[PDB]
């Protein structure tokens, strides 16, 4: 009946309500509590939404076009959210004045044939134009980093995120291929970055190891298995029919391992790295070698090993081919982060990198890697897309105040359905001010006033409130977000609203 | 009173059916007690999955599959008319009327409309199985099913019929297209502007092996062994195990060299390629690298059917017997990445017509990428009713049709006698929630658009023969337009096979609710 | 089951029956048209 139709509403303004908190880098965060009761707190709109695992029908679409919105775009996963649920909230009065769904989900289509041609009148294809090579990244690296704790240290964090995109290919980026992990203690300032990659210090216990770090050209080798002897863990028993025979009986493991002990020696790999825990047998003959090795490492971490020198895994010790073997230039173990963190330096073929950063606490360096993440994703886009439009508020408001014109010139019902489309799109500028603490009423009431005076690029100032330009504030985005937005909203809004019965069967 | 609740409980599931056909329709997502969500906009398949309780309804959910299994199309049309027919009759079952002459009336009228059916065509087909020929059949089954998706998805279906049907003309003996010879794929990524059209199955997995694809040569040799790939035991047991390690070096070197000895016939009488239904080896992959064989494994048993329809290959019970009576040939296979992933394809060239064609889907979508794939299945029982029944004959849809049947049966109702009658006029009246529900579902004004129908088949002219417009059906508008519009214009037409067996079916499904006034059950 | 690198075994009785079927239809309605021979073989 019709009855489902407005239940079917409300219950997406339940989602969207929790999701509003979150659209902006100074806005509120989600706590979500999992099954597995590991509490993640993020400002990411993706991995939250993924989340919640709504029961209702027309919730999963939410969640479906959330992943189309991280994989083909990456940014804007909760601006999409809002605005396909704002459009179905300003639908409701219409509903019940006897207005059919289908005049008002075809008037929605409408303006999007308006919208696809206003982006490309407001896309600006730029790149060498008053600009530069460092100028481009150091201009657009502080923007995303004002308005936080690390604005007075990002003179030296700027400094770092330009040789981060540099190291990589700039045909093909990846935000995945630069690695952070959280060390507590020590000042915000003085981290580095790194082309290798680092690990945990898993080892509190002491009384071994003796060797210098500083080392020259060592080789890197992979192994797939476990070689080790003692372990903490499990036990032999001993049972036979003799009394000198208790010993030999643990020793099967020797002949064929201790072979194994020599073959590195002839090989020369200086780097062995496993991921299963290793015990005390191979860090024994690695000391005099100079060898370094490192034991329970992660999956993630080998995988980004095997791209850097371009080596590859092997099971065993003895088949290992002499292409298997990469080195690199320099490594160098630092005391950085008030622990020694093993790390990997000039790599020519490394294809991945890891930005450590520090400071007093790990709420605190999360907050930065989350701020991090949000400078690489613009210029991950700026440089496969050429078209650069001015976002933070500036294009949407452009596009609600073309369409309030365009209604007076079609006659019909679709007049009040793009007039009502139009003023359904001031809940982006809106829910900006009151996460950032401005006041909503004030601004958009002043920003309409020059927004009628011709300049298209008027947008929204993140730092002080007031109307201002967000050419000279230097915030940009994408003109793939607009484009994917607009498409993947309109769609998840009709499909919500043409929806008469919700049917669930249980068993 | 139980014969008028009867039809209060399917008019409880009547509106459901009223928002699906039509541009308006959607999807009905259903959750399985199993945990998978099947989505479907065709309404046959979704009362499948729907459970349906009261015996009543039953009835028209057996009489809709009856539309699916054979002409496949037109299961909205049945459902919809036999649910109009109830409430037709509820108001003679009020008014006195007994329900044995409104049965009986039924049987009169249906006789009428089916000799009117014949003076009702338009155009015929003439089976010319064009490219641009099959574009007026297939834009109405797409149609009111999913908006804006009607003309690029026409040249998809329309190119992989022509593909699988031979060249023939005026023979009606031997079957040809089946209902089995369009598949329906889907894989992530892409759009609709970058589908193509391939004449043959597609395999969406991987090789398994370091061949990608084979070479140009003509008439390839493709095998299908249904034995798995090992040395040849006794059929009975035969576990190999290890006593001893004096015995290892035999039994490793043994298979090593007996699957190589068989591989090598194989090779030398030009088969490329190997089809394992099977698991395969370890110790098989690498000589069939060495080889250039292409490695295939089809663990299921329905693809091999239509594959040996194609190439003509048959499968062996046994393993190293090349047969070259049984094998098959392929002008051209080749290995190319569709949809972001690379996919080993099956096509041809010239030779060796495929009977078999798959059509591959792209889309950023979920839900509308199964919305495609159920909506073309429609589409593939259409090419099938073009046979010997009344294929070429069509009828003009969109409403038109159940429109100009009231002006012919009121004709015939004055001039038969009789307490007939009654049933006669509410037989024509019962037509009129097709062209009503098109209109109310699009936001169209009753008062407006409805008057508006009656007075298109309606008219005074000054002359026996007819005259000025007959085409004009009903229109959903979209844009702007002041009355109704021709239908001839976006070429709209519904095939006389799926108009004439829906009427029968419709009919028997009312009559078998009006005749039963007891119902007794027990509980399970 | 016969694996050879066999099968007169399995055809022996086949080809015993078979051969003299075939030779009915030419002794016997070999000349006369419009005519057929159907086999039950349960």
């Amino acid at each position: 009946g019709k009855g489902q139709i407005i239940s079917n509403i409300n219950a997406c303004v339940a989602v969207q309500e929790a999701l509003k908190p979150t659209l902006g880098p100074l806005g509120s965060d989600i706590l979500i509590v999992t099954s597995n009761q590991k509490t993640t707190i993020s400002n990411d709109g993706a991995t939250i939404l993924k989340l919640l695992d709504v029961v209702h029908p027309a919730a999963k679409t939410l969640v479906d076009i959330s992943r189309a919105q991280d994989a083909e775009v990456g940014d804007g996963t909760t601006s999409v959210t809002i605005l396909a649920g704002e459009l179905m909230k300003e639908a409701k009065p219409f509903l019940e004045e006897g207005i059919s769904s289908h005049l008002i989900m075809k008037g929605y289509r409408k303006a999007v044939s308006l919208a696809v041609e206003k982006i490309n009148e407001l896309a600006v294809d730029i790149t060498s134009e008053k600009s530069s090579g460092r100028e481009l990244l150091e201009r657009c690296a502080r923007t995303a980093m004002s308005s936080k704790l690390i604005h007075n240290n990002a003179d030296f964090f700027v400094k770092m995120c330009v040789d981060a995109v540099l190291s990589l290919d700039r045909n093909d980026l990846d935000d995945k291929l630069i690695g952070i992990k959280k060390i507590p203690g020590g000042a915000m300032e003085e981290s580095l970055f790194i082309n290798g990659v680092a690990f945990k210090k898993t080892f509190s216990y002491a009384g071994f190891e003796q060797q210098p770090k500083k080392f020259n050209n060592p080789k890197i080798l992979s192994l797939n298995v476990e070689l080790e002897l003692k372990a903490e863990k499990d036990n032999a028993e001993v049972r036979v029919e003799h009394v000198e025979d208790y010993q030999a009986i643990v020793d099967a493991e020797w002949q064929l391992i201790f072979e194994k002990l020599r073959q590195v020696e002839e090989t020369g790999a200086n780097i062995v790295l496993s991921k299963l825990p290793i015990g005390d047998l191979a860090t024994q003959f690695f000391a005099d070698r100079n060898i370094f090795c490192a034991g329970r490492v992660s999956a993630d971490d080998m995988n980004r090993v095997i791209q850097a020198v371009g080596g590859s895994i092997q099971s065993t010790t003895s088949d290992i081919k002499p292409e298997h073997l990469g080195t690199c230039a320099l490594f160098e173990e630092m005391q950085i982060g008030s622990e020694r963190y093993n790390l990997f330096q000039g790599c020519p073929q490394a294809k991945t990198c890891t930005l450590l950063l520090r400071g007093g606490a790990e709420q605190v360096i999360a907050e930065v890697e989350r701020s991090l993440h949000d400078a690489i994703m613009i210029v991950k886009r700026a440089l496969q897309n050429k078209l650069i439009v001015a976002g933070g508020g500036a294009t949407e408001m452009e596009v609600s105040k073309c369409l309030r014109d365009y209604s007076k010139t079609i006659a019909g019902k679709q007049q009040m359905i793009i007039n009502a489309f139009a003023k359904a799109l001031e809940v982006i500028p809106r829910q900006l001010c009151e996460n950032a603490g401005f006041d909503a009423i004030e601004i958009l009431n002043k920003l309409r006033l020059a927004h009628s005076k011709g300049e298209k690029w008027y947008g929204v100032v993140f730092e002080t409130e007031n109307i201002g330009d967000n050419f000279a504030k230097f915030v940009w985005e994408p003109a793939l977000v607009k484009i994917n937005a607009l498409n993947s909203a309109t769609e998840a809004t009709n499909l919500i609203l043409s929806v008469d019965e919700t049917i669930t069967n249980k068993g | 009173g139980q014969i008028i609740k009867s039809i209060a409980a399917i008019r409880e599931l009547h509106q459901m059916c009223l928002t699906s056909m039509g541009p308006c329709g959607r999807n009905k997502i259903i959750v399985n007690h199993l945990g998978k969500i099947i989505i479907t906009n065709d309404a046959a398949t979704m009362l499948r999955e729907l459970d349906i309780v009261h015996p009543a309804v039953k009835v028209l959910v057996m009489a809709t599959e009856q539309q699916k299994i054979d002409m496949g199309d037109g299961t909205n049309l049945v459902m919809i008319l036999a649910g109009e027919l109830l409430n037709v009759s509820e108001k003679l079952i009020s008014m006195g009327l007994s329900a044995v002459e409104i049965i009986q009336g039924y049987n009169m009228a249906r006789k009428f409309t089916l000799k009117e059916l014949d003076e009702m065509v338009v155009g015929e087909i003439t089976d010319k199985n064009d490219k641009n020929e099959l574009l007026k059949m297939i834009k109405p089954v797409i149609s009111s099913k999913k908006y804006g998706s009607e003309d690029i998805l026409s040249e998809l279906v329309s190119e992989a019929v022509s593909h699988v049907l031979p060249v023939a003309q005026q023979a009606g003996e031997i079957p040809y297209f089946n209902v089995d010879s369009i598949r329906v794929v889907k894989i992530m990524g892409g759009s609709l502007s970058n589908s193509t059209v391939i004449k043959g199955m597609v395999f969406n997995r991987e090789p398994e092996g370091h061949v990608k694809s084979l070479s140009e040569d003509k008439k390839h040799k493709v095998a299908v062994f249904t034995c798995p790939l090992d040395i040849a035991n006794t059929e009975t047991k035969g576990t190999v195990l290890l006593h001893n390690a004096q015995e290892m070096l035999d039994f490793s070197k043994g298979e090593e060299k007996q699957i190589d000895a068989m591989m090598k016939e194989i090779a030398d009488m030009g088969v490329e390629c190997i089809v394992a239904g099977a698991g395969v080896g370890e110790l098989a992959l690498h000589y069939l690298n060495r080889y250039g064989i292409l490695v295939l494994k089809v663990p299921s048993k329905f693809e091999l059917r239509r594959l040996c329809r194609v190439c003509g290959a048959t499968p062996l019970p046994r393993l190293g017997a090349p047969t070259p009576e049984e094998l098959g040939l392929v002008e051209t296979v080749k290995t190319m990445e569709i949809g972001g992933d690379r996919v080993t394809v099956f096509k041809q060239e010239q030779g060796e017509i495929s009977r078999t064609s798959t059509i591959i889907l792209r889309g950023a979508t979920q839900n509308n990428l199964d919305d495609i794939e159920r909506a073309i299945d429609d589409g593939v029982a259409a090419v099938k009713g073009l046979m010997k029944p009344s294929g070429g004959k069509l009828l003009p849809g969109a409403g038109a049709t159940e429109i100009e049947l009231i002006s012919r049966i009121t004709k015939y109702g004055e001039r038969t006698p009789g307490l007939l009658q009654l049933a006669i006029k509410q037989f024509a009246v019962a037509f009129e929630v097709v062209p009503r529900t098109l209109a109310e579902t699009a936001g169209l004004d009753v008062n407006e658009v409805l008057p508006n129908l009656y007075a298109a088949h309606n008219v005074t002219e000054p002359g026996a023969v007819k005259t000025d417009h007959l085409y004009k059906g009903v229109d959903i508008d979209g844009e702007s337009d002041e009355g109704v519009k021709d239908i001839r214009e976006e070429n709209i037409y519904d095939m006389l096979a799926t108009k004439k067996f829906a009427i029968n079916v419709a009919t028997e499904a009312a009559t078998t609710v009006l005749s039963i006034d007891q119902i007794i059950m027990a509980k399970k | 089951g016969f694996f050879y690198s066999l099968a007169a075994s399995e055809r022996k009785f086949v080809d015993a029956k078979l051969k003299k079927i075939i030779d009915l239809k030419n002794e016997v309605c070999g000349m006369d048209p419009d005519k057929g021979f159907v086999i039950i073989n349960q």
